[PDB]
RNA sequence: UAAUCGAUAAACCCCGAUAGACCUUACCAACCCUUGCCAAUUCAGCCUAUAUACCGCCAUCUUCAGCAAACCCUAAAAAGGAACAAUAGUAAGCACAAUCAUAGCACAUAAAAACGUUAGGUCAAGGUGUAGCUUAUGGGUUGGAAAGAAAUGGGCUACA
């Protein structure tokens, strides 16, 4: 089990994302020049208009993986702060200290 | 039996549980047996092309931005090109429609 | 059954060498 | 009044392990990290595997060896190999003790795809710090 | 131990750098002095230095809920030594950094720079097109 | 507890060899100096208080001093003054007033201090009260107040403690340059994230360099000119001396100052040992403690709070 | 408004959010699915009711000096227990202090700051005791919300 339905809801659509990323990639290509005729790029349009929109990429949602918790994750140990905290105090972070300056 | 903690190391190693030494990050990793001429220089994939079309102008951007890519092996940089291949030759149609005509 | 041997440092040789001992990368074991 | 990872004072009875004596202020002065690895360094990457990977390690630990396990569980990264420390208390009896050995070393190594070494320092009974 | 002879000419190295990061100063210490005597057992000429610490700082909030007037802070610190080693061979740097290597402690991370010596190209030595 | 102690001197002497034989040095001529670089090379820990650092030492810097056995296997105990509760203390008592007594019978600022309340207690292995302390010290006044004996004065001297006190701003030797045959001071301020180094050559036209341009032209702000200028004003040199200059950090006060500093650092060289102190007592030569305060969490400018709210 | 929740004297009000176009999302509107994530389970799953059942993390008195076992005394004890030319107090512990960090001193700042107090904050970080929901207070897809008569808190930019 994942922790919540979120998190199924959000793993799932990282394997979307994964699934189509060169479709979106190769597509998006011609969508994004200059050099193209307009004519091929409306169609392009409705193309990635088309593919599934649980495939896209800004609709991930970076959570804490063990808590699930939407906002206050640190990037780097993708953590909710609440979590983080709660390890680096009984030291289970390594070179983590309690910063004085 | 292990008769030693250096003996329980090198029956590791051979058997290829640790790591060699000292260190090459590429280690596992052989990449094909690819060669730099076959990343950096695409003009393999781009003979089946109109020459002096936007076609051109576009699919050289891509060719530039293929040979920049570390991220990927020679085949699906192949792949891509194939796809385009495929795209443009899908559409005679809009190529015709939009004021250039396109092979 | 209760199991008390005592530390290896009771039959250390005084003059043993150490590398003997301690080859490789470890834990610090505190009898040895 | 910060509650965190800190023990209160009782009556004066209770029994403290020095790590558990030692208030989060307190790490990296008096304290050390429980665990060690590269991660957090200023050019490195995969924190969060060592992380997570840790943490289930503290977990597995704690479940594999009911009741028997003394002080909180000190990991260390070498080279891919990990090393994992444990105080453990003395219940069982030997036997069932290097089966647990061989069982948490193979399971582990074939479940994190790298070697595990595992050591046991037995203690007969929970260290005192303080109170007592 | 086997050791083997090939004709071909081996490496020259100019220059081997290797820095080593750290949490510990005192683990960087004994390691400097691990890999100085380690060195000059093997006649290799080395020196070694202390490049600036690096103390990266963050905050976050001190309450499960809400009172934002209250954080804490954490760091972490990074430490260097660097041991930069002059006229080596190829075998010779094999040999002595996989000795380094080997009883790297858990705690650090090395990052080696060898500046390796090659005359000239074949194409451009005095060939003109 | 004291079978304790003969057991560990004893493991410590084998663990002594141990050590040694290990750490390849000669067991005999092996120090504390030694053991330190030993332990501190094979368990290196990053620890900021030190105490909590590993140790091997000799128990008794280890253990604390215990109160030895107080009464005899009858139970009656070796101290008169042991029903005191403290006779540590009294009994000090009692020899110091017999000092003074018989001190009356026959009668007819070297940098020493009494010791402290924490030394009077580690000589007598005795927890004390101030009051206590206060008392004792009162008689040792009373005891110098007297004619001095010779076993007088030993015994005051059991009690005696001696400190240090230093004050000269150190004094480098001049540095004649081999080029013109000349001498040069070279010195280095530091200001608030600024260094500067100056270079002072002992005849000089008056010019002054500054990172390879001149000093009117790198100082436009009058009042940064003002600065350099007290040093060479006050030792009336102005024109005697010629300057060579680097600085970097920080903004343009900063670095006036940071010359101010360095170069009245390099003028005691071509001074004389009095006008020294005059520097000190003009506070040229100090460094300025002075520096941004790092800003705090939940507040404003490190003092400056967020607005409070009475409502 | 068809259309979240939580905080809301000092100790709420650019607050949980170091962060909502879809997502997030818990909301409303329609549609849909019933061993419906997992190795097995008349079992799953519930941002549903209890913060006046709680653990966690904190606020607050607070840069406040006290808290507390083990004893001892008081022509009785609810309780109290000092005077230093001392009159019944002794006591390890936790606080303060001391040391650490801010790369040498010093000061400064940072940190720390018990016992309790406010049934202070949070069952929406997570986890739980008690209760409820189970072809639905569960799980999905598609859209839709966050309009200003004002009233006010904090900011930013000005008035030269
Ligand atoms: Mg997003
Ligand atoms: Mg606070
Ligand atoms: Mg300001
Ligand atoms: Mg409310
Ligand atoms: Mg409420
Ligand atoms: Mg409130
Ligand atoms: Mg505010
Ligand atoms: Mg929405
Ligand atoms: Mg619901
Ligand atoms: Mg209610
Ligand atoms: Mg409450
Ligand atoms: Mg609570
Ligand atoms: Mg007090
Ligand atoms: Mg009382
Ligand atoms: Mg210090
Ligand atoms: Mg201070
Ligand atoms: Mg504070
Ligand atoms: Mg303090
Ligand atoms: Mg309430
Ligand atoms: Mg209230
Ligand atoms: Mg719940
Ligand atoms: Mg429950
Ligand atoms: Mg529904
Ligand atoms: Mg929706
Ligand atoms: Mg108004
Ligand atoms: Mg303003």
């Amino acid at each position: 089990y994942y922790v919540d339905w979120k998190m199924l809801r959000d793993v799932k659509r990282r394997k979307m994302a994964y699934e189509y990323a060169d479709e979106r990639l190769r597509i998006n290509s011609l969508r994004k020049n200059t050099i193209l005729p307009k004519d091929l790029q409306e169609v392009a349009d409705e193309e990635i208009a088309s593919l599934p929109r649980d495939s896209c990429p800004v609709r991930i949602r970076n959570r804490c993986v063990m808590t699930s918790r939407p906002r206050g994750v640190k990037r780097r140990w993708r953590l909710s702060r609440i979590v983080f905290r709660h390890l680096a105090d009984h030291g289970q972070l390594s070179g983590v200290q309690r910063a004085m300056w | 039996p292990f008769q030693n903690g250096f003996e329980e190391m090198i029956q590791w190693t051979k058997e290829g549980k640790l790591w060699e030494f000292p260190i090459n990050n590429e280690a596992g990793f052989d990449d094909d047996g690819s060669e730099f001429h076959e990343h950096i220089f695409l003009d393999k994939y781009l003979q089946d092309f109109p020459k002096q079309g936007p076609i051109r102008h576009f699919m050289e951007l891509v060719t530039c931005g293929l040979s920049k890519n570390p991220y990927l092996s020679v085949k699906q940089k192949v792949e891509h090109i194939e796809w385009f291949r495929n795209y443009f030759n899908e559409k005679r149609v809009i190529l015709k429609e939009s004021g250039i005509q396109l092979n | 059954r209760r199991k008390a041997l005592p530390p290896r440092t009771e039959k250390m040789a005084v003059d043993q060498d150490w590398p003997s001992v301690y080859p490789v990368a470890a834990p610090f074991k505190p009898s040895a | 009044k910060n509650r965190a990872a800190r023990v209160r004072v009782s009556k004066g009875d209770k029994p403290v392990t020095y790590e558990e004596a030692h208030a989060p202020h307190y790490i990296a002065h008096r304290k050390g990290w429980l665990s060690l690895h590269t991660g957090n360094l200023d050019g490195e990457d995969h924190a969060a595997e060592r992380t997570v990977e840790d943490v289930f390690l503290r977990k597995f630990m704690l479940g594999t060896f009911p009741g028997c396990l003394a002080d909180q569980l000190v990991l260390k990264r070498r080279a891919n190999q990990l090393e994992i420390c444990a105080l453990v208390l003395r219940q069982l009896p030997p036997h069932k003790f290097y089966f647990l050995v061989g069982y948490s070393e193979t399971l582990l190594s074939h479940f994190y795809k790298c070697p595990v070494h595992l050591h046991l320092q037995t203690v007969p009974s929970k260290v005192v710090y303080k109170y007592i | 131990p086997e050791i083997t002879i090939s004709d071909e000419p081996d490496t020259l190295y100019k220059r081997l750098s290797v820095l080593v990061k750290g949490h510990d100063k005192a683990v960087l210490d004994s390691y400097e002095y691990f890999a100085v005597l380690a060195a000059k057992e093997l006649g290799i000429s080395i020196k070694v230095h202390e490049p600036p610490r690096k103390i990266e700082r963050f905050t976050l909030l001190k309450s499960v809920h809400i009172f934002k007037k209250h954080r804490v802070q954490y760091e972490m610190r990074t430490l260097y030594r660097c041991l930069e080693l002059e006229h080596l061979t190829g075998s010779t740097a094999d040999v002595y950094l996989e000795y380094i290597q080997r009883n790297l402690p858990e705690g650090v991370a090395m990052e080696v720079t060898k500046t390796k010596l090659e005359q000239l190209p074949e194409h451009i030595r005095k060939p003109i097109w | 507890t004291v079978d304790f102690i003969k057991k560990q001197i004893e493991e410590f002497n084998i663990g002594k060899r141990h050590l040694a034989n290990m750490m390849g040095e000669d067991p005999e001529t092996f120090t504390q100096e030694d053991i330190d670089r030993a332990i501190a090379y094979l368990f290196p820990s990053g620890l900021f208080e030190k105490r909590a650092r590993p140790i091997m030492k000799h128990p008794e810097e280890i253990f604390p001093k215990q109160r030895a056995i107080q009464w005899g296997e009858d139970g009656r105990p070796f101290h008169f003054l042991f029903y005191t509760g403290k006779q540590s203390y009294y009994s000090l008592m009692h020899d110091t007033y017999g000092k003074l007594l018989d001190v009356e019978k026959h009668h007819n600022p070297i940098g020493s201090r009494w010791l402290i309340k924490e030394e009077l207690e580690e000589m007598l292995v005795e927890k004390l009260s101030d009051q206590d302390y206060a008392q004792f010290i009162r008689l040792l006044e009373r005891l110098s107040a007297l004619p001095c004996g010779a076993t007088e004065e030993d015994f005051v001297n059991r009690f005696r403690r001696s400190i240090p006190x230093x004050x000269x701003x150190x004094x480098x030797x001049x540095x004649x340059x081999x080029x013109x045959g000349m001498a040069f001071s070279r010195g280095e301020g530091k200001r608030k994230t600024a260094k500067a180094e100056v270079v002072v050559y002992g005849q000089g036209s008056g010019r002054i360099d500054v990172n390879g341009v001149d000093y009117l032209l790198y100082f436009p702000v009058t009042q940064d000119r003002e600065q350099l200028m007290f040093p060479l004003h006050f030792l009336d040199r102005l024109g005697k001396h010629d300057m060579t200059c680097a600085v970097s950090g920080g903004g343009r006060s900063a670095q006036a100052g940071a010359v101010r500093l360095a170069m009245a650092r390099a003028l005691c060289s071509f001074v004389t040992e009095d006008e020294v102190e005059w520097m000190r007592q003009a506070g040229l030569l100090t460094a300025d403690p002075r520096v941004r305060e790092r800003k705090k969490p939940g507040q404003e400018g490190a003092r400056r709070k967020f607005t409070w709210k009475k409502r």
